[PDB]
RNA sequence: CGACUCUUAGCGGUGGAUCACUCGGCUCGUGCGUCGAUGAAGAACGCAGCUAGCUGCGAGAAUUAAUGUGAAUUGCAGGUUGAUCAUCGACACUUCGAACGCACUUGCGGCCCCGGGUUCCUCCCGGGGCUACGCCUGUCUGAGCGUCGCU
RNA sequence: UGUGGCGGCCAAGCGUUCAUAGCGACGUCGCUUUUUGAUCCUUCGAUGUCGGCUCUUCCUAUCAUUGUGAAGCAGAAUUCACCAAGCGUUGGAUUGUUCACCCACUAAUAGGGAACGUGAGCUGGGUUUAGACCGUCGUGAGACAGGUUAGUUUUACCCUACU
RNA sequence: GGUAACGCGACCGAUCCCGGAGAAGCCGGCGGGAGCCCCGGGGAGAGUUCUCUUUUCUUUGUGAAGGGCAGGGCGCCCUGGAAUGGGUUCGCCCCGAGAGAGGGGCCCGUGCCUUGGAAAGCGUCGCGGUUCCGGCGGCGUCCGGUGAGCUCUCGCUGGCCCUUGAAAAUCCGGGGGAGAGGGUGUAAAUCUCGCGCCGGGCCGUACCCAUAUCCGCAGCAGGUCUCCAAGGUGAACAGCCUCUGGCAUGUUGGAACAAUGUAGGUAAGGGAAGUCGGCAAGCCGGAUCCGUAACUUCGGGAUAAGGAUUGGCUCUAAGGGCUGGCAGCCGACUUAGAACUGGUGCGGACCAGGGGAAUCCGACUGUUUAAUUAAAACAAAGCAUCGCGAAGGCCCGCGGCGGGUGUUGACGCGAUGUGAUUUCUGCCCAGUGCUCUGAAUGUCAAAGUGAAGAAAUUCAAUGAAGCGCGGGUAAACGGCGGGAGUAACUAUGACUCUCUUAAGGUAGCCAAAUGCCUCGUCAUCUAAUUAGUGACGCGCAUGAAUGGAUGAACGAGAUUCCCACUGUCCCUACCUACUAUCCAGCGAAACCACAGCCAAGGGAACGGGCUUGGCGGAAUCAGCGGGGAAAGAAGACCCUGUUGAGCUUGACU
RNA sequence: GCCGCCGCAGGUGCAGAUCUUGGUGGUAGUAGCAAAUAUUCAAACGAGAACUUUGAAGGCCGAAGUGGAGAAGGGUUCCAUGUGAACAGCAGUUGAACAUGGGUCAGUCGGUCCUGAGAGAUGGGCGAGCGCCGUUCCGAAGGGACGGGCGAUGGCCUCCGUU
RNA sequence: GUUAGGACCCGAAAGAUGGUGAACUAUGCCUGGGCAGGGCGAAGCCAGAGGAAACUCUGGUGGAGGUCCGUAGCGGUCCUGACGUGCGAAUCGGUCGUCCGACCUGGGUAUAGGGGCGAAAGACUAAUCGAACCAUCUAGUAGCUGGUUCCCUCCAAAGUUUCC
RNA sequence: AAAUACCGGCACGAGACCGAUAGUCAACAAGUACCGUAAGGGAAAGUUGAAAAGAACUUUGAAGAGAGAGUUCAAGAGGGCG
RNA sequence: CGCGACCUCAGAUCAGACGUGGCGACCCGCUGAAUUUAAGCAUAUUAGUCAGCGGAGGAAAAGAAACUAACCAGGAUUCCCU
C-alpha cells in the first residue's frame, strides 16, 4: 500500500521553473529558489559541486558585451572617432 | 517537547481582562461605569463581563473586561475608586479596606493591572494591615503569607465558577474535546512503555522501575523527570 | 537414397574485427592580461520567401551607415556608377534579471508635458519624461525651561 | 564400540529328588549401528533442518500361519529350537509431541533401514526474527533445559528414469 | 395622514460619537410553498386486432425586470380586564409586568394572471424552390381534484456543550446645529422621484475527468476531490426485473470434451468418532402471536432459552371534508373476521441471528508496527503525592530585558506512578538516592594578610560550595530467615526454647500468561483422558498502588462440554463453466565446463566420467515429480579479525 | 603505403579474474494470447472484411450505471482532407498513427479588492562574516484635510480644478 | 633487494564538511462538505384509582445515549484460497470491526536529520529509516579473499631455535 | 616600482602524447537528448563514388518487392553505399 | 509671549559624485572536522588540511630598523643554491 496506491495521492507539485536562473527550483511554500537563491542577493555556489561550475559557464550564454570588450581591448580603446572616408 | 506542538490554542480567545489604568480619578477620587451584558469566553473557564466608562478628558465610550463575580446582574452601576463605598463588586485600594476582606484580582506589584487570584472559585485572604510604611500581609490560596506595599487596588467577592473540578469527568468523549479545546498533550505515555532512546525510564524485557524515582535539584535537561526534590511521599497523614 | 548427429573445400546473411585516412582531443611556452546602474553576468521569447536544431541579431530584429577590394548565392523565384565577403571607430541593442514605485496574482499607485475630446470644462483614450536603499561637501526647512545677549 | 542389545565356555547352585526340561552365581570370548559418547576427513560463493498424513521395495535378530524335532506335553494350553520374510501384524481419549499410558478386539496386534527415507509432495501445533504477561537474578543495557500467546513456505516448459 | 404599528414622490445639513448587516455550532420534531411523480375525461402520432380489448405508450406552457391578489410569520399599537381558571402544540410554553372577544397594520411572497408573450418553440397535414429560404398555409399548445409518494426552499419550537462555535474591506441607519438662502415671487439653496447622454481596462474560455487522455517504466482489476438520480416489488438511497443513455466481452478465433488444476452446486446411511484445532464448509434465518431462568452495579440479560401461522377467488365490519341532535354531495389508506378452493402448497428466486453453561485476562467505543502478530499492547474513567507567588517551575537557544508556557495565577502551569463499580495498600531507614539545619566542625581551590631571605623561593592563621555530622523520607528503589523438644494407641501438629538482622511474608489468591520434582492427592465428566472444573499450600522462584480480591454487559482475545446440521471422515462417485490438447497469426524467460543406460571398489572417508563386471538398435507428443548434492544469497546459525555501529554504567579522558 | 639492418624508448606478448563493452546460440516455435455472460445474418466503398459501415433480431449495465458534466492533472489530445514507414502482443480500409489546414469572441462569467492560519521589509539590538531576534520591539511615525487672510494667473480673475 | 608517497588492481561494516526534501506517511490551525431504512422509550407532562396525611399504582404523550442490525464511507481477523517470472516492486473472492460521534476528509500554512513527528510500534519520514538523499575528503582502512599475459637452458627450497 | 605565482580568458607556435569502446564525457544541431518532486546524475554516434554520372527504357504486381538495360576503371562502390 | 546665534539631532524625485552583483587560475585577512599514521588508542601526526566568508589588482603580499651579531664586522625588501 506504500507503493501504486501511493502514488496517486501525488498530484500537487511544489517545485517550479525560477526566474532569475531558470531552472526547476522554485518551492512555493518557503518561497526560496533551491538553485540560486531568489531572495537573497548573491547567487548560491560551492566549491564541492565541481559539475554545477561547468554546467552554467560564462561561455555557454551570449557574451555580447564581453567580446566587443576583446574587440576594443585589442583595438586599444579609441573613443568615438571616424573612419578616413573617400 | 520544546515548542509549536504542546502550546494551547488561542484562536476565538481574544484579548485578556486587565484592570483599570490608575490616575488621580483612581488615586483620590471615584467615577461611575455601567455593566453591559456577562458572557463565557473561550478558553478561561470563568466568564467575562463589559464594563463601559468614559475618559474624563476625551469623549470616546470606553470599556474595559473584568473577571465576573459571583452574584452578579448585568445593567447596573459600578462604582470605582478610593472614596466609594463596600459593595459587591467594587475596586478600592487596600489600605481604605479594613483587615479580614474576601478580594480576587490582586495585585502583586501596583502597576501590573491584576495578576494574582483571578482563575476559576479563587481568593486572597488579607490577614492583618500595618499604618506604617504601608505594609499588608496576604495569605494566599496556597497558604504562604505575602507582604504587599498596598498601593494596589482590588475588586470585592470571590470569582463565578466555583465548583467545577468537584464532579470527576464522565466519558472520555467529553474528555477529547476538552483537552482538544485546551491543549494537545492529553494522550499522556507511560516512560516505561516510551523508548529507552529518549526518555531515560525506558527499557528492559519487563515492566520495572529499578531506580529511585527521586532526584537532586542540580539536574541538567533530559535526566529531570519525576519527583522533583520530594521531600516526603505517600499518604499525607494529618495536615 | 530421403531426413537427422559430426568433420572438411566453395558461397550468401547479422556483426563492423584488421589496416589506412582525421577541419579532433592532451601537454608546454611566449607577450598582453579588461565587467557593470552611461543597466554587468544569466534565463525566457521573437526575427529568414519556402526556415525543426545550431549559429547570427533585437520590432532598425540570420543583422544597418562607412572602408580595402571588385561581378556574388544556389534547389528555385531577382539585379560594375559598387553584389559577395573581411574590417567596423557611428547608432539601434526587446521582457525578466545586481533590476531600482509595491507585490511578483501582471494586478495596482502618484507627479509633469503634448495629440483626439475640446473650445481648460472636465471625465475617457494614446505618447514621452519621472518615481528603491545608506552616504558625502554647497542650498532648503523647522525641534531642543542647554547657554546667553536685548525688551 | 565408552552405552544399548545378542550368541557361546566352565557350571557355586535353584529347579521336591536330579548340574544341562527352564535356568543361573564367579569370571569370560565376538558382534553390530534404529540410541546415547569421543573424534574432526570434507560442506560456511548454503544439500531448505522437529514431528504428523500418503507411498514402495529390502533385511531377519520370528509374533501368528505351512512343514518337523524337544518337556517336569492324561487332553486344551505353556514355551526350547529348525527349515523359513510367501502372505498378514487395528480403532479411539490425552500430549505439538518422538517416546510413554489406557480401553475394546483379533491370528499377530514382532522388531528396522532407505544421506536422522520422505516440502519445485502437504501441515505449521511447538522450537527457530522482533511484540507483551508473570516469577527469579543482574543497580544497569539484559539472562533464564521456566512457561504463556499470534506470527508471509517462490518456480519444472530443460535432461534422464517411470507410465 | 392616523392614538399607533407605518405609508406616500423628491422632502437639507459638517467634525465627532453610537448601533446594524457583514458574521457564524450540531441534532430532533412539526407546518406551509414549489419541482419530479399518480389519476379521470378531451386532442395529434404509431403497435396489437386467428380471439377479445371505450386497449398500449410519446405529449400537452412560460424567464429576467415593475405592480396587484392569494398564503404564511407577527416578541406590532389600540376598545376592554380574566380563578369556578382561560386561548393553545405532533410536543410545550405563555397569562392583572395584561388571556381569550373586536378593528387596523407593516415583512417575505418563487403560487395566480397581466406588459414582456405567441411573433418564438413543439408536432400533424399539404404547397413549392430538383436547391439557396428564422419559407408558406389550417388545428392543438387542454379541462380538475388530490396524495404521511421522492427532492429543494422557508417558517415555528425544543434539546446538546466542564467544547460556546472566526477575522478584514464595504455601506447606509441615529442624536448633532457652525455654516451656506431670501423678501413675497419667474423667490434662492436643496434634490436619494420619473427621466435623457456617454463608457466600464487586463488575464483564461477548445477536449477527458476514466478497466485508452490523472499517477503508478505501460489500452495497468490499484489509488482516485464533487453535482444531477425513472416504474413495480418492498419499511428501505437494501436486492431483482423493465424506461432514457451507453455497450459490442475488455493482449485472439474454430474444433472436439482426456487426466489433472480454478469457481460452483447435487449427493443413499451415520453425523467432528479424522486432524493441535466444528479450521474451512453446512444448518437456523424475516413478520405476526404466546412466552421467558441463573446472576446483577437492577439499567442489561433478551431476539434469552422456547413453540403455532405464512397462497388464489369472492364478501362483511371499523376509522373523514363541504353545504343547509338533523339529510345530501365528495371519499384515501390501514386493521379484524368467515366459507369455498390449490397434489401440505405457501418469508415458493432476492434479502436472510447459531445458541446454552464454565475458566483466565482486559471494562468497553477508539489508536496501532504502509507490506507476516490485532491482540491480555496503548489511549483509559478513578486515586496518590513533588516543585513554584513572575527577583521564579520547566523546555529551547550561538547570541540581543530572546521565545514558548503566558491572551497564564494554586479549581494554574510541568512532571510522574498506577488506572470502569466496591474493601485494603501492612511492617522496615539495614543500604542507595531526596529534603532540612548550622561555626559546637576533621576536611577544604583561587585570591588576600603576616614572617625569613640581595631576589626568584619557603612557612603560618584564615580556608567558599561540597563531603562527614543530627532528623524525616518505603503512592522512591526494594526487603519482610533457619534449627529442636512437644499434648492419653499411633499419625500429625497447638505450645515452648535458641541463633540472628531492619522489623524476618500481614491478609488474600494459587501446580495460575506464576510449581523443576509433578502426568503432585481427591470428586467429576468419558470404554480410556499428560485435558477442564471444584480442593490444601507445603510455593526451586507467589504476594499486598513495581499491586491484590471481586467483577453486571462486551471483546475479529486464549481454552472445556452439549444441542443444530454438513461428504471433515467412513468412501468415494457425478454435472456445468473457466481450464488444459490440436489448427491460422504472433511469440518470451530461467539455466548452460560438457553431456545425462547401471552395480561394486577406492577417494578430499556417498561419482555420470577412474577399473572390473552387466548393456547400449532412428525421432518426437500428453502426464508425473525420483535425481541433476535443480536456480537463488561470498550462510540469516558459530568463531576470528589487534573490523565498524546503537543502548547503558560509579570503566578511561 | 610498407620491410630489413645499427643503437634507443614503451600505454610492447592474455584464457580465465560471479573481469568491461558489444555481438550471437541450445533453450524454442516451448510456456503463453482465461479477473468482470452474448452475439447472429443481408448488402457495401475496397484487390482483400471473425473484428469497420448501415438495416434487422436477441441481450447487458438497472438512476449508488458500462449515463451526462466539472476541479487537480494532461496541453491539441477537438474537427476536416490525404496517407499506408512503425504501434493498437494475429488483424485493420479504422484509431488519441503520420503530414497539411481550421478551431476557444464577456461592461453583466471567475481572478483582480480584503483578511484568517502563517510568512515577512523596517526602528532598535546582536553577530569577524554571508547574516540573526522581533512584528511596536528603546523611535523626530498623520506629506492628509473643513474653514480665514494675503500676490498671482485660464475663461470680462465672476465661479470652480486652480496655485 | 627494501621503505614513504594512489604505490599489481578492485572491494566494504563507518566519520566529517555543505546543500535539498512534511506532494506518500505523522501532529496541529484556518476555511468547507458528507454520513439511508428500522428497534429499545431515558427525561418534561395529562387523566383515573387507592389512602386521613405522607404518598403509591394504572392507561396514553414524548424522543435519549461515548445506542444497536445495517447503506454510503473508513481498514482488512480467518480460509495461510486465486496469483505468486501477477492486472499489481503488496491485487482479488468468501469473509468482517464500525456507521450522530473519540467518524473519514478536499485546499492554504507550521514543525527536517543525533533533529522533527509519534493514542508509544527504533514505529514513519517520497518503491530507502536501529539515524533520509546527493557531492567532496576518498584511490579513507583492510595481518583478507578473487585474478594478474612470449619461448629455451642451468641451479635448486622450508612448514622449524627465540621473541612480542 | 625591481627579480616572485597563473590550472580561467584574450592571439599563436611546437610536440620520441592518443587515434573513433582510444584521446576532454562529448572529432557530428553535447552537459545535447534523457532520468529524478530536488540538491543532482549523465549517454549512443566517422569513413558511397575523383566526379551523383542517385539508375531514364520494358514487364510482373494495388503498391510494396523482383527480372532485363544505362553510368563508371571497376556496383567486385546500389541512397545506413572504405 | 515677542527679536537675532553656538552645540546635539532631523527628510529628500534638492545640483553632482559612490557601494550593491555574475565570475575569479594567482593572492590578502579569519574560522578550519575526521577518515587515517602511531599494525589497538586518547598525547602526538595527518593539520593553519578540504570546505566556508569578505576583497581588489595584472599582480597581491612586500619594504628603509627599538636589525644579524661578539666578528679586524656589516646596514631597505625579494627569489634560488649550499
Ligand atoms: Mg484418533
Amino acid at each position: 500500500t506504500k507503493g501504486t496506491s501511493s502514488f496517486g495521492k501525488r498530484r500537487n507539485k511544489t517545485h517550479t521553473l525560477c526566474r532569475r536562473c531558470g531552472s526547476k527550483a522554485y518551492h512555493l511554500q518557503k518561497s526560496t529558489c533551491g538553485k540560486c537563491g531568489y531572495p537573497a542577493k548573491r547567487k548560491r555556489k560551492y566549491n564541492w559541486s565541481a559539475k554545477a561550475k561547468r554546467r552554467n559557464t560564462t561561455g555557454t550564454g551570449r557574451m555580447r558585451h564581453l567580446k566587443i570588450v576583446y574587440r576594443r581591448f585589442r583595438h586599444g580603446f579609441r573613443e568615438g572617432t571616424t573612419p578616413k572616408p573617400k | 517537547g520544546a515548542g509549536s506542538v504542546f502550546r494551547a490554542h488561542v484562536k476565538h480567545r481574544k484579548g485578556a481582562a486587565r484592570l483599570r489604568a490608575v490616575d488621580f480619578a483612581e488615586r483620590h477620587g471615584y467615577i461611575k461605569g455601567i455593566v453591559k451584558d456577562i458572557i463565557h469566553d473561550p478558553g478561561r473557564g470563568a466568564p467575562l463581563a463589559k464594563v463601559v466608562f468614559r475618559d474624563p478628558y476625551r469623549f470616546k465610550k470606553r470599556t474595559e473586561l473584568f473577571i465576573a463575580a459571583e452574584g452578579i446582574h448585568t445593567g447596573q452601576f459600578v462604582y470605582c475608586g478610593k472614596k466609594a463605598q463596600l459593595n459587591i463588586g467594587n475596586v478600592l485600594p487596600v489600605g481604605t479596606m479594613p483587615e479580614g476582606t474576601i478580594v480576587c484580582c490582586l495585585e502583586e506589584k501596583p502597576g501590573d493591572r491584576g495578576k494574582l487570584a483571578r482563575a476559576s472559585g479563587n481568593y486572597a485572604t488579607v490577614i492583618s494591615h500595618n499604618p506604617e510604611t504601608k505594609k499588608t500581609r496576604v495569605k494566599l490560596p496556597s497558604g504562604s503569607k505575602k507582604v504587599i506595599s498596598s498601593a494596589n487596588r482590588a475588586v470585592v467577592g470571590v470569582v463565578a465558577g466555583g465548583g467545577r473540578i468537584d464532579k470527576p469527568i464522565l466519558k472520555a468523549g467529553r474528555a477529547y474535546h476538552k483537552y482538544k479545546a485546551k491543549r494537545n498533550c492529553w494522550p499522556r505515555v507511560r516512560g516505561v512503555a516510551m523508548n529507552p532512546v529518549e526518555h531515560p525510564f525506558g527499557g528492559g524485557n519487563h515492566q520495572h522501575i529499578g531506580k529511585p524515582s527521586t532526584i537532586r535539584r542540580d539536574a541538567p535537561a533530559g535526566r529531570k523527570v519525576g519527583l522533583i526534590a520530594a521531600r516526603r511521599t505517600g499518604r499525607l497523614r494529618g495536615t
